[PDB]
C-alpha cells in the first residue's frame, strides 16, 4: 500500500527482526540448557521450578 | 475577433497545468517527508453562458 | 490494525501519481501548439488585409 | 543486563542499515528521474513562447 | 511558472535522502566505535503553491 | 568533527551548482526567444515604416 511501503522497508526488517530475536532467543536456552531462564517464559514451570 | 474566444481556453487549462504539474510533482517531493500524505486536487462544474 | 486504515488512506506511490503528471505535462504544451498555430493563421490572415 | 537493554537498541543493525542504504538510493532515483522530467518541461514552457 | 523554486523543493528531496544517507553511513562506517549511537532527522516544507 | 563541518559550507559542488546551471540554459534560451519577438516586433515597425 501507499506510504505503507515506506513502511514496508521498515516492516522488512520488522519482521527480520523478530527472527534475529528468536535465533538468540534460543542461543541462551542453547547456552543456558534450559527450557527456561526468565520467570515469564512459563511461570506456571517457573513456580514449579522454584 | 476569434482571438479572445480562443484565449480563454488558453488560459484555464494552461496554467492550471503549471500548477497540477507542479503540485504533484511537490506531494511526490513531500512524500519522503516525515509525515507527509495525500493532499489532492479537484476540478469543479462551472457555470453556461449562452452568447 | 490501525495502520491499514490509515496507511491506505495516507498515499505515496510515485510511479502512478507520476503518469498522469506527465499527460498534464504534454498538455499544456499540446494546447499552445494548436492556440499559436491558429493565432499565426489569423497573422497571416491579418497581414493579407493589410 | 542493563548491557543488554542498551543492547536492545542502541547502534548499528545490519538489515536496518541496508533497508535504508537502499530507500533512499531508490528515493535518490525517483527524485532525479522526476526532476529531469521537471527539465522537460523548461523545454516546454520555453517551446510555448519560443 | 517559477519552476525554480519546485527545483529546490526538488533538490531538497535530494538533500534529505543524502543526509539521511549520511546518518546511516555513518552508522556503517564507524559502527565499531567503543561508543557508537543512531541518529536522526525530520523534514519540513515551506511555501503555498502558485495561487 | 571540526574538519567537516567548515568544509561543509565552501566550495565547488554540481548537486547545488549544476541544478541551477541547467535552468540558467533555459533562462538565457528563454531571454533570446524573448527578444525574438521584439525582433519580429521591430521587424514589423520596419514595414510600417517602410
Amino acid at each position: 500500500m501507499r506510504i505503507t511501503n515506506k513502511l514496508n522497508f521498515t516492516n522488512s526488517v520488522n519482521n527480520s527482526m523478530g527472527g534475529q530475536s528468536a535465533l538468540y532467543q534460543i542461543s541462551q536456552q542453547l547456552a543456558s540448557g534450559l527450557k527456561i531462564q526468565n520467570s515469564y517464559e512459563d511461570a506456571s514451570t517457573y513456580i514449579d521450578n522454584t | 475577433m476569434g482571438i479572445f474566444g480562443t484565449l480563454y481556453t488558453g488560459v484555464t487549462g494552461l496554467k492550471a497545468s503549471e500548477v497540477q504539474i507542479a503540485t504533484t510533482g511537490n506531494n511526490i517531493s513531500n512524500a519522503n517527508a516525515t509525515f507527509y500524505t495525500r493532499q489532492r486536487v479537484v476540478q469543479t462544474t462551472n457555470g453556461y453562458i449562452t452568447t | 490494525s490501525v495502520y491499514s486504515e490509515y496507511q491506505s488512506k495516507s498515499g505515496v506511490n510515485t510511479n502512478e501519481e507520476l503518469a498522469a503528471l506527465i499527460q498534464y505535462q504534454s498538455s499544456y504544451g499540446a494546447a499552445a501548439k494548436i492556440v499559436s498555430t491558429v493565432d499565426q493563421m489569423l497573422d497571416t490572415l491579418l497581414g493579407l488585409k493589410s
